[PDB]
């Protein structure tokens, strides 16, 4: 599955529910320590709807367990993210992913 | 001999006259007389901040 | 490494962090908001001194709390720990400063700073002359008595001047003292103590090498005593009468002996006090046995030194009254202009200001200047030194005159007449011959650049003339001669490079004077090899010193830990490497093994006890420890462990072969010697990079050979370095694999902008304040195989 | 294989002038303690 560790605590009461839209800031790097993506570089928060297979499984499962304003770290195994095919030219096959996620706003 | 005072004379002429200084320096190369040569006719920013005959001296000292 | 704490979060406002250090059994501990954290550092090296430190980027505000009147603690310190403010030295004052800077902000512009002198942990141990066995000569026994008598008279006079009078029992409020009596009337034990002290002044003079002997036999009967008025008379009839030594004058050597006598006494007293368990502290605590003057004599305050010196000087005058006669490598920093600014024609001028008087040098340099050579010692620079008027180019010559604080030196170069001129405060400096130029007949070559060099503790200012009005002596000398400022008509300030003293690994030059590297192909019975040899072993100009060598490409461990027959060898994941030491090279001076990317020690007295190491231990709330990990940056074995017992030196002419084995799937490293196992082994964490390395000290023409061989059922090193050869069991040495050696210094570029940090004393209760607000960013280029930026 | 590039921040360090060590026959004490308080911090002033 996915492992979640808390960096900065959040509200602790509000959680993402069905039909809502999450606005997050994230940064993703490989297990070796090499960065491959960051939404703060583009200076625009990422927005996605939960339950509509818009993103990979691990990102959604990690974001489902976080409260409003929380900042945490997520780890995803290869069978959850891109499997054995990877992302051509970006992610090699059989890679474990590490994300640093902050939840900003809901809907 | 004693030319420690050459900068004092050089300070008298504005930089704009520099093109003149070489020209007359050629006239003395032709052994012309002084009277004929008299008849024959960021640096600025620093110069303005302060409140001919020289060419003969340089020509003579060139030897 | 992650730790467990109640309410884990990154550092946030209103947080308080307390740090505890125990020198005894190296231990560092932390507490956050009073709740302890479950992890400790331990078993680290102890050489050098420790200091607190805080590191940050832009956008923070913090306060230091050190106890006392420099910030009140918010929590009670552990029972045996002392506040930090007690550690201030007597000669210093508390303040906040950066660490090892090379630049500073000044009134008229930036200042360049040289290396800074620092203390060592061996400066806090007193070392006396230990002249115990010494015994006063028989011929000095009379003067021992007379010296003690006069010292008593002088002592009594001082007491009596300060209102002391006689009484049989000491009373410090009424200032009554029983020793205000004739010397001969003191109790025998007090007389004996005084005689012992007089004798030890004499013995310490002798231990300091003084010659003490009678010179004027008439002097004693010509001595007179000081005649004090009756107001100096005690109730017992005693009035002091010290010798009138007003005619005595210490010679310079005698003054020096007085000065030397005192320090030794203070050092021996301090050692005696330390032997009983006392310690230093900025505040006195008698029950705690801490005294504000328990430091070696060098670190004392001037008043205390003079007070201690006064009595010894008095004794010295008294003794003379009786007619006796008594008789690179972070040591310098170099700054220079960038290569793109080299000039090949024209006439140029620039200025240098000396803020301090000391060892500093200034002049012109070639583009290909070297960073590890003293400035001007070779043909690549033309330099003037002001500490002691000298000119440097391929040697030293007398020139000019010494400078003072605030002096300005103007440097001029003329590439039409090929001359260099130095001026001091507008006056042209000339040599003994009276020549105006310092150097002449200089070949243009590639050009010249401004260069300066600063010694330890020096500060200087450089002006290339971006603003003409900023120059002070340009108009006095240089303007009318047709010289121009170096940086005129430039939009941006000139970029500067400086010498950085951080050792780095670099490839061996193909034309090195002393060392030669050879590549040997593999025969039917031998593998390919890399051999090192010495070129000038027997010549007069031979160079012998330690060598730190490594290979160019690393091996990497996996992310997770869990006659050859092909089935075994296709999935072995174990790799082997070998080193051969030839006969004649002493095996006692060779260390073999692996290094990490962050090894930077250029030590000329290397030993296996100099290796950095630490242990990190994690525990539970109940005191049960979960894990303990050891961290280091060098995994090596010493050749002396494999020498034959009772061997008579290098008499035996036999080669030595040492093999290293690594398992990339379990993290285990082992060693073998001459086909025999060894008891040493190492364990490492996943995702680690290692470089093969050898440390050597040459003692023979042929020194060492790297062997990329192969054992049974074990793949060679080439199968681990290159991806295309992952399944090829044939050893090989591609051209990318080469030997590298450690270098002490290099060149580095100075940034254009620096962070602004403001420090001030926040308050007596608030403590000290640090604040940073303005962000800065840079673009970094990263080399992956060396893990460097 | 190819060289990498990125954007990074500058960092700096600050210390007081207190020095402590240990040796044979030294005159210094062995245990020490100090504290630091945090007033303000911006989690993301830049993208890093």
């Amino acid at each position: 599955g996915v492992e979640i560790e808390t960096i900065s605590p959040g509200d602790g009461r509000t959680f993402p529910k069905k039909g809502q839209t999450c606005v997050v800031h994230y940064t993703g790097m490989l297990q070796n320590g090499k960065k491959f993506d960051s939404s703060r570089d583009r200076n625009k928060p990422f927005k996605f709807r939960i339950g509509k297979q818009e993103v990979i499984k691990g990102f959604e499962e990690g974001a489902a367990q976080m409260s409003l304003g929380q900042r945490a770290k997520l780890t995803c195994t290869p069978d959850v993210a891109y499997g054995a095919t990877g992302h051509p030219g970006v992610i090699p096959p059989n890679a474990t992913l590490i994300f640093d996620v902050e939840l900003l706003n809901l809907e | 001999t004693l030319k420690k005072m050459l900068p004092i004379g050089l300070n008298m002429c504005a930089p704009t006259d520099q093109e003149l200084i070489t020209l007359a320096k050629t006239r003395y190369a032709l052994k012309d007389t002084d009277e004929e040569v008299r008849e024959f006719l960021w640096q600025m920013a620093l110069y303005r901040g302060l409140p001919q005959e020289v060419s003969a001296v340089l020509y003579h000292l060139e030897q | 490494r992650l730790v467990t704490s109640p309410g884990q979060h990154l550092l946030a406002p209103e947080d308080v962090v307390s740090c505890c250090l125990d020198l005894s059994v190296p231990s560092i501990s932390f507490r956050i908001n009073g709740c302890p954290v479950q992890g400790v550092f331990e078993a680290f090296n102890l050489n050098g001194l420790f200091f607190p430190v805080v590191s940050f980027s832009a956008g923070v505000k913090v306060r230091f709390l050190l106890g006392g009147r420099h910030g009140e603690f918010k929590f009670l310190p552990p029972p045996g720990y002392a506040p930090c403010h007690e550690a201030v030295l007597p000669r210093e004052r508390l303040r906040l400063e950066p660490i090892k800077e090379y630049r500073r902000e000044g009134p008229r512009g930036p200042h360049l700073v040289g290396p800074s002198r620092c203390l060592s942990h061996t400066d806090f141990v007193p070392c006396p002359v230990d002249t115990v066995q010494i015994v006063l000569p028989p011929h000095l026994e009379r003067i021992r008595e007379k010296l003690a008598e006069n010292i008593h008279e002088l002592w009594a006079l001082t007491r009596i001047e300060q209102g002391w009078t006689y009484g049989p029992v000491r009373d410090d409020n009424k200032r009554l003292h029983p020793c205000l009596v004739d010397f001969h009337s003191l109790p025998e034990p007090e007389r004996n103590y005084n005689l012992q002290m007089s004798g030890e002044t004499l013995k310490t003079l002798l231990a300091l090498g003084c010659h003490v002997g009678m010179a004027d036999e008439k002097a004693e009967d010509n001595l007179r005593k000081t005649k004090l008025p009756k107001t100096y008379m005690m109730s017992n009839g005693y009035k002091p009468a010290p010798l009138d030594l007003s005619h005595v004058r210490l010679t310079p050597a005698q003054t020096t002996l007085v000065d030397r006598l005192a320090e030794n006494g203070h050092n021996v007293w301090a050692r005696d006090r330390v032997a009983q368990g006392w310690s230093y502290s900025a505040v006195q605590d008698i029950p705690a046995r801490r005294n504000p003057r328990l430091v070696p004599y060098r670190l004392l305050d001037e008043a205390t030194k003079r007070s201690n010196r006064d009595s010894l000087c008095q004794a010295v005058r008294t003794l003379l009254g009786y007619g006796y006669n008594i008789e690179r490598w972070d040591r310098v920093r170099i700054f220079r202009a960038e290569k793109s600014y080299a000039v090949q024609s024209g006439r140029w001028y620039f200025e240098f200001e000396a803020v301090t008087t000391g060892e500093m040098r200034v002049g012109w340099a070639r583009p290909e200047l070297r960073p590890d050579v003293e400035l001007g010692a070779d043909e690549l620079a033309y330099v003037f030194n002001g500490h002691r008027g000298q000119r440097w180019h391929l040697g030293s010559e007398l020139f000019g005159r010494p400078w003072q604080s605030g002096d300005v030196v103007g440097c001029m170069i003329d590439l039409t007449e090929n001359t260099i001129i130095f001026t001091l405060n507008g006056e042209v400096l000339m040599s003994d011959s009276g020549s105006e130029t310092a150097f002449r007949d200089i070949e243009v070559g590639d050009g010249f650049l401004p260069v300066c060099s600063l010694g330890p503790g020096q500060v200087g200012h450089l002006n290339l003339g971006q603003d003409v009005s900023s120059l002070r002596f340009f108009a006095i000398c240089g303007l009318q001669e047709g010289f121009e400022p170096f940086a005129i008509n430039m939009q941006r300030p000139v970029t500067t490079w400086f010498s950085k003293s951080l050792p780095q690994f670099e490839a061996v030059p193909l034309e090195h004077p002393h060392y030669e590297v050879s590549r040997v192909d593999g025969t039917v019975d031998t593998p390919p090899c890399l051999r090192l040899t010495h070129r000038t072993w027997g010549s007069q100009n031979s160079l012998v010193e330690m060598l730190f060598l490594r290979l160019s490409l690393p091996v990497q461990f996996h992310q997770h830990f869990r006659r050859d027959d092909p089935d075994i060898i296709l999935n072995t994941t174990t790799y082997y490497y070998s080193v051969r030491v030839f006969a004649g090279q002493e095996p006692s001076c060779v260390w073999v093994g692996w290094v990490t990317p962050d090894y930077h020690q250029h030590d000329m007295n290397f030993d296996l006890t100099k290796v950095r190491a630490v242990t990190v231990t994690m525990g539970d709330e109940q005191g049960n420890i979960h894990s303990s990990l050891k961290c280091s940056n060098c995994y090596m074995v010493w050749g002396g462990d494999f020498v034959s017992p009772g061997q008579q030196g290098r008499i035996s002419h036999t080669d030595l072969v040492i093999g290293c084995l690594v398992d990339l799937a379990t993290g285990l490293m082992t060693f073998t010697a001459n086909g025999k196992e060894s008891n040493t082994f190492f364990q490492v964490e996943p995702n680690t990079k290692l470089f093969p390395a050898v440390f050597v000290l040459p003692t023979h023409q042929n020194v060492i050979q790297f062997e990329l061989g192969k054992q049974k059922n074990i793949m060679p090193l080439s199968a681990a370095m290159f991806l295309s050869e992952r399944k090829n069991p044939a050893p090989q040495c591609p051209p990318r694999l080469e030997m590298q050696m450690l270098m002490p210094v290099s060149w580095s570029r100075m940034p254009n902008h620096f962070l602004r940090v403001e420090t001030r004393r926040a308050g007596e209760r608030l403590g000290w304040a640090v604040q940073c607000q303005e962000p800065l960013t840079m673009m970094a280029l990263h080399i992956p195989e060396e893990n460097r930026c | 294989l190819l060289l990498q590039t990125n954007l990074i921040n500058y960092v700096t360090s600050i210390r007081p002038n207190i020095f402590v060590g240990r040796a044979e026959g030294t005159t210094q004490y062995s245990k020490w303690y100090f504290e630091v308080m945090v007033d303000e911090v911006v989690p993301f002033l830049t993208a890093q």
